[PDB]
RNA sequence: UGUACAACGGGGUAUUGUAAGCAGUAGAGUAGCCUUGGUUACGAUCUGCUGAGAUUAAGCCUUUGUUGUCUGAUUUGU
RNA sequence: GAAUGUUACCGCAAUAGUAAUUGAACUUAGUACGAGAGGAACAGUUCAUUCGGAUAAUUGGUUUUUGCGGCUGUCUGAUCAGGCAUUGCCGCGAAGCUACCAUCCGCUGGAUUAUGGCUGAACGCCUCUAAGUCAGAAUCCAUGCUAGAACGCGGUGAUUUC
RNA sequence: CAGUCAAGCGUUCAUAGCGACAUUGCUUUUUGAUUCUUCGAUGUCGGCUCUUCCUAUCAUACCGAAGCAGAAUUCGGUAAG
RNA sequence: UGAACAGCCUCUAGUUGAUAGAAUAAUGUAGAUAAGGGAAGUCGGCAAAAUAGAUCCGUAACUUCGGGAUAAGGAUUGGCU
RNA sequence: AUUCAUAAUAACUUUUCGAAUCGCAUGGCCUUGUGCUGGCGAUGGUUCAUUCAAAUUUCUGCCCUAUCAACUUUCGAUGGUAGGAUAGUGGCCUACCAUGGUUUCAACGGGUAACGGGGAAUAAGGGUUCGAUUCCGGAGAGGGAGCCUGAGAAACGGCUACC
RNA sequence: GAAACUGCGAAUGGCUCAUUAAAUCAGUUAUCGUUUAUUUGAUAGUUCCUUUACUACAUGGUAUAACUGUGGUAAUUCUAGA
């Protein structure tokens, strides 16, 4: 049963192949929503806690939260909705999703750290990524690097330096 | 059953005896099927063969399409009403008693099967399966 | 094993026990014992019939699955470097932001002096 | 004359389905009184006490509890 | 069921009966064979026909548990609680019983018939036969199961101080 | 219902399979033949249920023969489980 | 209660009289039920089973024009104010 | 032709709008403050008018049949009263009241191998037949029925449900 | 200047004549009984409401698309977590 885990801060994601019966039993009779033992996951995952953020049952379906059912169903998805994006103007189309509740049909299943034990794992929490980019807006800005009404806010913003061999820009 | 069937088939209760009508589930025309006789029965004194759910039996079409009418042609029956135990330990049955008309070889005649049919019978007759929309 | 829920009332369904239903429209439905199964024929109400755990839902009998509920008193407020920009140099910046005033006027009055050029500059080709 | 047996009671389990009674600025309303604006009488039912009440072995299990019982008559020999 | 010295336990086994039968699908095999269109079989596996023995955990059935709840006519002054209507009606319904309508199971050793053979004379050859001998049937006898001669049998404990 | 002889069918090829003209027997599940028992009384047809027995064997088990290449199909033997 | 001297319960009046007792085997008599099929059983829908009252609407062929007719086929039925 | 357009009062609004938008050009007021004033436009916006239109609607006009003489009126039919919905008038729907409405001047029912018109073929004049089709209007995206978005759709080269 | 968010268009056009006999349609009217994006022309000096602090108007708040990493599915203009 494929494990995806997700950390924070750190922001990395990693697949655990939790062969064993017993471990996975934790998840069952769960819902997003609730938390899990890291004991109870795995030998490795001790003082561990997760909060359990969806996933995917066999053949691959979106879960949907608050559908409180263990099996799937067929469901008729509106706009400003998950598991589902209007490719037109008001376009309702219905598909079947996968329940909230956590079964023994879960291929994959997605979970997000809480809080940090005692051990530590491989590039999940042993590797840092970096935000894609910074704030925009002045305000933003602003807030993010500390300044007040009048600090020149302008001069205080991402300078990130893409080279080509020649030349360095700033962008 | 011994026709073209792919495999065995475990065994399921008997409802569906001589004399029995079930409502047609094919596009073929016909409305109803009426138990004619049973392929691969059993003989007994004074026993009143009997179908079960995915049995290739002969039937007549009573009511339907004329041209359908006065012959005697297979069936395969695809809903059976008497509650039958399958393996996994659950009894199930469905709605109504249904079959659909096929060729002795096995092929099915229409073109399109309504509402459910019986898992075991979905499996013993790949032509079934595959024309199928849903199987339980 | 493989455990369900009644449809009727709730119930739990464990492997070997109940029954399994279907209807023309392809409906999954089970029942524990023959009594819901005879109600579900009778077609009463489940939420009408007291003992399942619809009415018990609705009229909050004996609802004590959760004492207090949870909520997230803050966000995560975590700090991690953002691009190229570095962890090290933002904590600088961070650092060397107050007592910029000298530093603003400073380039407030260049910023003066290089428009006083430009303008002299256009009107001399002008 | 004791890990004894029997009759009750308790618990477990099961069946059924929310008991009598009380209270309700819950009641389609009806007929009365002057604080013509709230109250007096009748009113299927519902709501809270209440998965409550009733039965539970006669061919279900147990019983540190109450109560009792444990010397009646015949027959048999190589 | 009396009589065999009484009673109780463990027993043997003469006799008597017998039981299991068949088919489909996968592989063999689109192979052997067959110019061709056609098309197997042994061994192995999964099931299925009929019959027999059990047993209710699951499913269904039976309702006098008259157990609970609801309803109609009448009666006890009204409520509660109850009587009758030849078991007043309906729904659910515990226990028992039962259903190839639910479940499991139904053994392997020898001797033989037809048949195919071996050695070998009559009949210097030949020959399955005249002597012997091999394989061999849903056959028979055995393994096993049921009842156990109430005059078939064995072992074991106590046999009355009054 | 079962044998004997053998003119032929079977492309040549009596007995792979049929076997004419003739002839020898078998059972009383058909029907006749005589009325010996019964007319001071054996309840007479058919159907349902049920037990057993026979082989003149439809299939299953084991084999032989065929103008049996396979499949199918035709006879014969042991065979009433 | 009810259209009713239909069926049921009660008032006045009359009776408590049908040999009784202990358990609830097979087979019976009377009353019953039963998952799926719905006459395939049987000479034969024999037996048994379903509707059945009232109200609303709707009623074919035929005919001697009076009938068929409650044709057939459908909807409602409680209590309280 | 108005209870018209319009104005003033007493209040009401899950409060509608009354520019937290974008590209170029660079000038003046003092004073030397990024202090104050300065066009071309674009987009957006509250209403009115015009246009694009849409929606009903006045009178007349449509093939053959009476081997179709009465039709509609339970449950909407002919009108009113009052209310709901529409963006609007209207039985378009709702509760009540009245029994009304059309018809031998061809109602109503049946078929049309009938979308209608502008027009085409053919004749002294009259007249006969055809018109799906290059223009306008109407219906449809296989039969229905429902709906979001959208000013404008019961939209199908937009979805949902049954065949 | 890819992609994407945003605003419009996709209710235009093209095809067929199934249904339809006061119905469509044609001639001819009304909206004083209605709606209208679009282009055109005009058209908001009042919006702080214990309106002395309750108040960024040097113009303030928030999430998200793409993207970077994890993938599921045999498959579709399929999608969930950071």
């Amino acid at each position: 049963m494929k494990l995806n885990i997700s950390y924070p801060v750190n922001g990395s994601q990693k697949t655990f192949e939790i062969d064993d019966e017993h471990r996975i039993r934790v998840f069952f009779d769960k819902r997003i929503g609730q938390e899990v033992d890291g004991e109870a996951v795995g030998d490795e995952f001790k003082g561990y806690v997760f909060k359990i953020s969806g996933g995917n049952d066999k053949q691959g379906f979106p879960m949907k939260q608050g559908v409180l059912l263990p099996t799937r169903i067929k469901l008729l998805l509106t706009k400003n909705v998950s598991c589902y994006r209007p490719r037109r103007d008001g376009e309702r189309k219905r598909k079947s999703v996968r329940g909230a509740i956590v079964g023994p049909d879960l291929a994959v299943l997605a979970l997000v750290i809480v809080k940090k034990g005692e051990q530590e794992l491989e590039g999940l929490t042993d590797t840092t990524v970096p935000k894609r980019l910074g704030p925009k807006r002045a305000n933003n800005i602003r807030k993010f690097f500390g300044l007040s009404k009048e600090d020149d806010v302008r001069d205080f913003v991402i300078r990130r330096e893409v080279t080509k061999g020649e030349k360095t820009y700033t962008k | 059953s011994g026709n073209g069937a792919q495999g065995t088939k475990f065994r399921i209760s008997l409802g569906l005896p001589v004399g029995a009508i079930m409502n047609c589930a094919d596009n073929s025309g016909a409305r109803n099927l009426y138990i004619i006789a049973v392929k691969g029965s059993g003989s007994r004194l004074n026993r009143l063969p009997a179908a079960s759910l995915g049995d290739m039996v002969m039937a007549t079409v009573k009511k339907g399409k004329p041209e359908l009418r006065k012959k005697v042609m297979p069936a395969i029956v695809v809903r059976q009403a008497k509650s039958w135990r399958r393996r996994d330990g659950v009894f199930l049955y469905f709605e109504d008693n249904a079959g659909v008309i096929a060729n002795p070889k096995g092929e099915m005649k229409g073109s399109a099967i309504t509402g459910p049919v019986g898992k075991e019978c979905a499996d013993l007759w790949p032509r079934v399966a595959s024309n199928s929309g849903v199987v339980v | 094993m493989k455990v369900e829920i009644d449809s009727f009332s709730g119930a739990k369904i464990y492997p070997g026990r109940g029954t399994l239903f279907v209807r023309g429209d392809s409906k999954i439905f089970r029942f524990q014992n023959s009594k819901s199964a005879s109600l579900f024929k009778q077609r009463k109400n489940p939420r009408r019939i007291a003992w399942t755990v619809l009415f018990r839902k609705h009229h909050k009998k004996g609802i004590t699955e959760e004492v207090a509920k949870k909520r997230s008193r803050k966000t995560v407020k975590a700090q991690r470097p953002i691009t190229g920009a570095s962890l090290d140099l933002i904590k600088e910046r961070r650092s060397l932001k107050p007592e910029v005033r000298k530093a603003n006027r400073e380039e407030k009055l260049k910023a003066n002096k290089e428009k006083k050029k430009a303008e002299k500059a256009a009107r001399k080709a002008e």
